[PDB]
């Protein structure tokens, strides 16, 4: 009587942990990779991360300058 | 048979007709580096959400 009306049975438990143990799992994994890719992004500054200004091109004047040699 | 160019004649600009080549490379320029990959796509939800510490979303 206790065991139905107060408990699941051991598949429930089973189940649940197994979907537990896979989120925590599929974390884990994720922290990592996203560890080394910060590492990579800042050594190198080929990515979308860490992108520093450098001045915009469209502020040159591209005219005659009252001297031939620019 | 001169006569004497009029007030902003001699400031005007004029027009060229010459035979030397367009240079092709006058300020003689490497070649610019390659732009970064420009990524994109649709975006989708956070795998797992933040995933920082113990918080589930
Ligand atoms: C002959 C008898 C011998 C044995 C006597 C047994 C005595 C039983 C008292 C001990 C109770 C144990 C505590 C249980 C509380 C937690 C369990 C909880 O999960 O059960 C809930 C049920 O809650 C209970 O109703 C709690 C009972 C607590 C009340 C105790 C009775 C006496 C208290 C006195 C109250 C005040 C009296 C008035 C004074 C003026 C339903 O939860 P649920 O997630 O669905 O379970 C899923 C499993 N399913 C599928 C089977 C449903």
């Amino acid at each position: 009587w206790i065991a139905r009306t107060f408990y699941d049975g051991p598949e429930k438990n089973y189940e649940k942990t197994m979907a537990i143990l896979q989120i925590e799992a599929e974390k884990a994994e994720l922290r990592l990779k996203e560890l080394e890719v910060r590492r990579l992004m800042r050594a190198r500054g080929d990515g979308p991360w860490y992108q520093y200004p450098t001045i915009d091109k469209a502020l040159i004047d591209h005219s005659p300058k009252t001297t031939p040699d620019n | 048979g001169w006569v004497r160019p009029d007030l902003g004649e001699l400031s005007k600009v004029t027009k060229v007709k010459t035979d030397r080549p367009l240079p092709e490379n006058p300020y003689h320029s490497r070649a610019r580096p390659e732009p970064n990959p420009e990524a994109e796509g649709d975006l989708k939800p956070a795998k797992h959400g933040s995933r920082l510490f113990f918080w589930t979303m």
